[PDB]
């Protein structure tokens, strides 16, 4: 349509460069509780016992 | 060219269509260019930039207007498939390019 774009392969090779430094924390408080939480929802969304 | 015979076929495929669709004579044929982007696309690649493609498709027709077989885009970017193609691509001369066809095929192998 006259304008480009950055096709997957170069989405996942951009990812993985700017990952080498300083790539942004993981391991963190926050994505602890996130996924408690997250944990916490799912689980109580499969068994349909009401 | 064999590059242009293959738009030829495409073309005549529609032509057929059409013409089995409103019988013979009746109006003329119409094609607009976004159903024969895809159609060249499975054989001839895909270069990943619509501009390109449509470049090529373009400087194809345009050398099969040379031959009289179609008219130039219209400010609809659509075109006229002229009748005579009917003629080109009929059933002798149609059996005689498939039997070259299947000795360059069999010369490849």
């Amino acid at each position: 349509d006259g304008r480009i774009f950055a096709t997957d392969a170069l989405e996942v090779a951009i990812t993985f460069v700017e990952s080498l430094d300083n790539r942004f924390m993981t391991s963190t408080a926050s994505r602890l509780s996130t996924v408690q939480r997250e944990i916490e929802n799912l689980e109580t969304r499969l068994n349909p016992n009401p | 060219n064999l590059e242009q015979s293959l738009l030829v076929a495409i073309l005549r495929q529609h032509f057929v269509a059409w013409e089995q669709e409103s019988g013979t004579g009746a109006s003329q044929a119409q094609i607009a260019i976004d159903d024969l982007l895809p159609q060249l696309q499975i054989y001839l690649g895909d270069p990943g930039s619509e501009s390109k493609e449509r470049t090529r498709l373009l400087t194809l027709l345009d050398q099969l207007k040379g031959h009289g077989l179609v008219t130039s885009p219209d400010a609809h970017e659509r075109i006229v498939i002229r009748p005579i193609i009917a003629h080109l691509a009929d059933p002798i001369n149609l059996q005689a390019l498939l039997a070259w066809l299947r000795e360059q095929i069999a010369q490849q192998t």
